[PDB]
């Protein structure tokens, strides 16, 4: 069993916020769970939202209750938030999950999403520009700049490089818009044969660069 | 999808703190009709309703289903350990604090909660489901209605012990899930008492349903 | 209709530490049931401890859980380093009619040792130079504790602009990470032999140097 969020990073300030959990590895229509909602502001707790039945029932957190719009899609094993009117305090991690069916009650939240940041903002969307670090063992690298909003992902070798890879927290600059890097130390004999590519990919603007880091 | 009825296996049963006991007001419960709907028989009613427990709001009282067998030794729906029992009462409720009517609550999570009791074949006569032996007369056709002409007090078929199992299932016919609170000690019907239902028209021998897989994920509770 | 903790606590490795959770007559103690996840930075939250008690597979023996009236407690019963996290009690309410989740609770664990920076330098690529930009990044990695001062260097004097410096955060192996960039022309960046990034840590100094 799995749990998927699919949606949007940006919305802007008094619109609709739009996400979607896709369920795999087991049928969502049982009727021993509810499928729920929560977010997590950055630095701050996590707080239900709320929750849905299989058959369409719904459990709303009372201080969210008039914004709040949950739905189920057992044909495509899939279920839904909709948060309407939407402000800053409304920017976090949200994240999917199934919790149990106590008789009249809830129990614990089993299995979970991997979470989706939504940022509340007016500005648009910004896919970086990735410049190679070049090595000169050894150190080489990619830059990866001016992006908005969080958050981006580099791989490297399309997952088949993970050992001596540290990609960084990104700055926020003066601009408002981000930038990080990520370097991978490798052993400075292969530096003539083997290649290296970074895949850098920003889902807020669906932004995909793959670039090649060789020595100069 | 857990479905109902099931093998109730004692083994596999868990504690929880909320299973208290259950208080069962049915003081102002009167029975209004009496049917034959081709499978079997339904007692409607109107007042009465249950509380305490496990519970947060009382769920008042919609009707009474009575199940059997072929012979008296084996009817019930539900089992405990592959036990059965001779025959099987559902007391179905709703949950009018929240919900307006009976079809609205079918369509809920929280909707339903039906009470279990069991009739084993002894040879005790019991004058108060006697009442509902005297009845039968009326609605021998198949889907037949009649009123209850008779003063009854449904308190008087609880259990001696109180003591239940409980567990989210379904309506027996799949049209809705459900909260079940099951009673193991069941009370005690002279054959005579049975056998005049199985002398009901469709002659229905039996209307159990067989029983469900209990799945790896349902849990049941001991009170 | 608020499950409170503690919002801090601290331990040596191989401590006992305890975590409450303090509720009311209308969640812990209606006997709806408290169940405890873990959280490590950047990742989803992780069901550790279920019905007041019940540990899932994968979880050691050192996780503990306990309830008693309106409260409960989580018990960590021999500290180890992959334990900091942030940690959340969660029942039902049932004036809330739903799932309640408390503060949360940040488990910090003490007695690391001091680790100095490891510190790498970059210039500007062609492909940025050729786009009429430059970007000197320094990447600071695996230093304990948290504090660090960045300074930069044009042929041994101070660069007092285009500075932008993270503020130091926690990588997975519990030791801290930073980045600093310069951003110049290309008129500046090949304007001077050298550039220099200088990374002072608990009063000593790790500099790398790059040049044209």
């Amino acid at each position: 069993l799995q749990l998927q969020e699919s949606g949007p990073g940006l919305v802007k300030p008094s619109e609709t916020l739009s996400l979607t959990c896709t369920i795999s590895g087991d049928s969502i229509s049982s009727n021993n769970y509810y499928w729920g909602w929560i977010r997590q502001p950055p630095g701050k707790g996590l707080e239900w939202i709320g929750s849905i039945y299989y058959s369409g029932s719904t459990y709303y957190n009372p201080s969210l209750k008039s914004r709040v719009t949950i739905s189920v899609d057992t044909s495509k094993n899939q279920f839904s938030l909709k948060l309407s009117s939407v402000t800053a305090a409304d920017t976090a991690v949200y994240y999917c999950a199934r919790h149990r069916r106590v008789l009249l009650w809830f129990g614990e939240f089993q299995l979970w999403g991997q979470g989706t940041l939504v940022t509340v903002s007016s500005a648009s969307t910004k896919g970086p520009s990735v410049f190679p670090l070049a090595p000169s063992t050894a150190a080489l690298g990619c830059l990866v700049k001016d992006y908005f909003p969080e958050p981006v992902t580099v791989s490297w070798n399309s997952g088949a490089l993970t050992s001596g890879v540290h990609t960084f927290p990104a700055v926020l600059q003066s601009s408002g818009l981000y930038s990080l890097s990520s370097v991978v130390t490798v052993p400075s004999s292969s530096l003539g044969t083997q290649t290296y590519i970074c895949n850098v990919n920003h889902k807020p603007s669906n932004t995909k660069v793959d670039k090649k880091v060789e020595p100069k | 999808q857990q479905l109902s009825p099931i093998n109730i296996e004692t083994k596999k049963a868990i504690s929880n703190a909320r299973l208290k006991p259950l208080d069962i007001h049915y003081n102002e419960s009167k029975p209004t009709t009496i049917q034959n709907t081709g499978k079997l028989v339904r007692i409607n009613f109107k007042g009465g309703y249950i509380s305490g427990g496990f519970l947060p709001n009382e769920y008042v009282l919609s009707s009474l289903h009575i199940y059997w067998g072929k012979e008296d030794d084996y009817g019930s729906n539900h089992l405990i350990d592959v036990y059965k029992y001779s025959g099987e009462i559902n007391l179905v409720h709703w949950n009018k604090k929240k919900y307006s009517s009976y079809e609205e609550a079918k369509k809920h999570d929280d909707g339903l909660i039906i009470i279990s009791i069991f009739l084993q074949v002894l040879d005790h006569k019991n004058v108060y489901f006697q009442k509902i032996v005297n009845q039968l007369d009326s609605i021998r056709s198949a889907n037949t209605s009649a009123p209850f002409d008779s003063v009854f007090y449904l308190d008087n078929l609880l259990p001696s012990k109180l003591d239940y199992f409980t567990y989210l299932g379904t309506t027996i016919n799949h049209s809705a899930d459900a909260v079940w609170i099951i009673f193991p000690t069941p009370i005690n019907i002279h054959s005579d008492q049975l056998s005049k239902f199985r002398t009901l028209l469709s002659y229905i021998t039996e209307n159990y349903r067989n029983p469900y897989k209990l799945n790896d994920d349902t849990e049941v509770y001991y009170s | 209709s608020a499950l409170t903790q503690p919002p801090s606590v601290s331990g040596a490795p191989g401590q006992r530490v305890t975590i409450s959770c303090t509720g009311s007559s209308s969640n812990i103690g209606a006997g709806y049931d408290v169940h405890w996840y873990q959280q490590l930075p950047g990742t989803a939250p992780k069901l550790l401890i279920y019905g007041n008690i019940n540990r899932p597979s994968g979880v050691p023996d050192r996780f503990s859980g306990s309830k008693s009236g309106t409260s409960a407690s989580l018990a960590i019963t021999g500290l180890q380093a992959e334990d900091e996290a942030d940690y959340y009690c969660q029942s039902y309410d049932s004036s809330l009619s739903g799932a309640l989740f408390g503060g949360g609770t940040q488990l910090t664990v003490l007695g690391q040792p001091k680790a100095n920076p490891t510190v790498t330098l970059f210039p500007p690529s062609s492909e940025e130079l050729q786009a009429n930009k430059a970007t000197l990044v320094c990447l600071i990695s695996d230093f304990y504790p948290g504090a660090v001062t960045v300074a930069w260097k044009a042929d041994g004097s101070p660069v007092k602009a285009g500075v932008e410096t993270t503020k130091p955060s926690k990588q997975s192996n519990n030791k801290y990470a930073a980045s600093s960039y310069l951003s110049l022309t290309p008129e500046q960046w090949k304007s001077h032999r050298s550039y220099s990034c200088q990374v002072t840590h608990e009063g000593s100094t790790v500099e790398k140097t790059v040049a044209p």
